């Protein structure tokens, strides 16, 4: 069990640091998260096992104590990963910028001339958007995209 | 949920739309432009010499994807700058010989070229130059002078000159080096643009059945004859070959066609139009040229663009060097002849998809548009290459619409 790029799981930006840890903490206390393994820059940080002579209330405080300083001073290319076990779940926190494009208004040809997207990711996304993940958030149908890099000029 | 991203992904994007359909129109637009800005390439230089050099550095002995060879080459086919008359048929020659076709000046061997010769052959200051590397000189003394021949020989390279007393005899000397293993092509020399439209087809390493075999396969040679009758030599060269004559009556007369009828005993197929562009269109839409040469179950996904002889027929030499590239395209081969991406169902012959060269400088004809639309696969274009400068943006715009890139 190891976390690596291009794998099934959740991805959070540093802007959503405060929210991600809250859900991990509240999950830890309310008997919903059993074990957490933190990874700084792909290296093991420490293991939080509620059954390792520890407790849920201690584990909640311990989790924030370890990662509050790391995640508040993130650098370009620095990332923190979690192996969340509920009985399984994978998370990566990174310091990218978040930009939302409301189409009911940046066109696609300006988006492509700037960022380089993976064809195999867009291929599957197009197919599952018309026939053979996409979320419905407050009357809209949002889709998240992660470019591989910036376009040459 | 269900996908974690790269450590260095610059921005996280979220596409918000009231309706899923409007999102499909935005993802499709994104999918097309993203694959239409990275897959559409341009290889050019200020003069025709560096254009052929850049075309060599990218597709021969280059570590990038979508190249022909990823390792050293053992042969190089050299042609003069203003040598369109004698060297037009060198495209199938460079193809079977597995060599990059390079353009040199008539009297002086350019330092740019001599560096490219040493570079592409992995020739370096610590390696001695022996006769293990050959440089095929295609043309007479007005194509490549004796000054250039003796320089290449002074280094120690094995120099083979394919020349004759006339342009027609020169082409026969070239087509004799290209293994006629029973088909051929004939052009008149009055229309050189029609001959360039057939260069990518003739340079394909094809099998006996018409499919493609890059191992133990041969390319089909081209011959230039006067358009009169058939002379004593070309008739000897054409024994039982299926001639695919190219050009109108003004290029090769019906007398020349009838003489081939009497010579080889087979009916010669004729591809011609009123314009040099129309001849190109009919070559692209020929099933037995591109579509039926594919071992895979796809259609033509790769395309090339070059200038024609409207402004100056000399400019067409750009499409000549690109023919050996467009013939073997879609696969990258190492020293052993195995396909790679950086190293390495996925057989070479099954992965080859040649690309037709479209001739257009100022505008793209309606016939060329219809022909190119016929050969395209359902999944649409995957690679487009613009060789040379001076091609109008109108043409490239129309191509990107036809290929959906």
């Amino acid at each position: 069990s190891k976390v690596e790029t291009g794998d099934q799981g959740y991805t959070v930006v540093q802007s959503k640091y405060k929210k991600a840890v809250e859900q991990l903490q509240k999950g830890l206390l309310d008997g919903s998260i059993t074990e957490i393994k933190i990874f700084f820059e792909g290296t093991l940080a420490s293991t939080i096992k509620v059954g390792a002579e520890l407790s849920a209330e201690d584990a909640s405080k311990l989790l924030f104590t370890q990662v509050d300083n790391k995640l508040d001073n993130l650098g370009d290319g620095d990332y923190v990963d979690f192996l969340i076990s509920s009985g399984i779940t994978k998370l990566r926190i990174l310091n990218a910028k978040e930009e939302t494009i409301d189409i009911d208004a940046k066109t696609a040809q300006d988006l492509a001339k700037k960022y380089v997207f993976n064809k195999t990711d867009l291929n599957t996304l197009y197919r599952v958007l018309n026939g053979d993940l996409v979320e419905e958030v407050s009357g809209k149908y949002q889709v998240v995209l992660y470019p591989e890099g910036k376009r040459v000029t | 949920k269900a996908s974690i991203a790269d450590e260095n992904s610059p921005v996280k994007l979220t596409l918000k739309s009231d309706k899923k359909k409007d999102l499909k129109d935005y993802v499709d637009d994104l999918r097309t432009y993203n694959n239409g800005y990275s897959n559409a390439i341009e290889v050019a230089g200020e003069d025709r010499i560096e254009t052929a050099i850049a075309l060599s550095q990218k597709y021969y002995n280059s570590d990038d994807e979508n190249a022909i060879f990823r390792d050293s080459v053992d042969n190089v086919v050299l042609v003069g700058g203003n040598a369109i008359v004698d060297g037009l048929v060198a495209s199938p020659l460079a193809s079977e010989k597995k060599a990059p076709l390079l353009l040199t000046s008539k009297d002086k061997l350019d330092s740019s070229v001599k560096a490219e010769i040493k570079r592409v052959m992995n020739i370096k200051s610590t390696t001695g130059i022996n006769t293990s590397k050959k440089v095929y000189l295609a043309g007479g003394v007005n194509s490549i002078s004796k000054e250039v021949e003796n320089e290449l020989k002074d280094m120690g390279l094995k120099v083979t000159r394919l020349a004759g007393d006339d342009r027609y005899e020169t082409s026969l000397k070239i087509a004799d080096e290209v293994g006629l293993d029973d088909k051929a092509f004939v052009v008149g020399g009055t229309g050189l643009a029609d001959a360039m439209s057939i260069a990518p087809v003739a340079s394909q390493l094809r099998n006996a059945n018409g499919k493609m075999d890059l191992a133990d396969g041969d390319a089909t040679p081209i011959v230039v004859v006067d358009g009169k009758t058939i002379n004593d030599d070309v008739k000897d060269f054409l024994d039982d070959s299926q001639v695919d004559i190219i050009g109108g009556e003004n290029s090769v007369s019906k007398d020349v066609e009838n003489a081939i009828d009497d010579a080889t005993g087979k009916s010669p197929d004729r591809y011609s139009g009123d314009d040099r562009q129309a001849t190109n269109a009919k070559v692209i839409k020929e099933s037995s040229y591109y579509q039926d040469n594919l071992n895979n179950d796809k259609k033509v996904v790769n395309f090339f663009v070059a200038k024609d002889g409207s402004t100056k027929e000399d400019q067409l030499v750009d499409a000549l060097a690109a023919a050996p590239v467009a013939a073997n395209f879609g696969v990258t081969l190492n020293s052993d002849g195995k396909p790679v991406d950086k190293d390495g169902d996925n057989d070479k012959n099954k992965l080859v998809s040649p690309a037709p060269i479209v001739l257009a400088t100022d505008s793209l004809s309606s016939d060329q548009s219809v022909s190119i639309s016929k050969v395209l696969d359902k999944d649409n274009g995957e690679n487009l290459v613009q060789v040379g400068k001076g091609i109008a943006t109108s043409v490239i715009n129309k191509l990107k619409d036809l290929l959906s890139m």
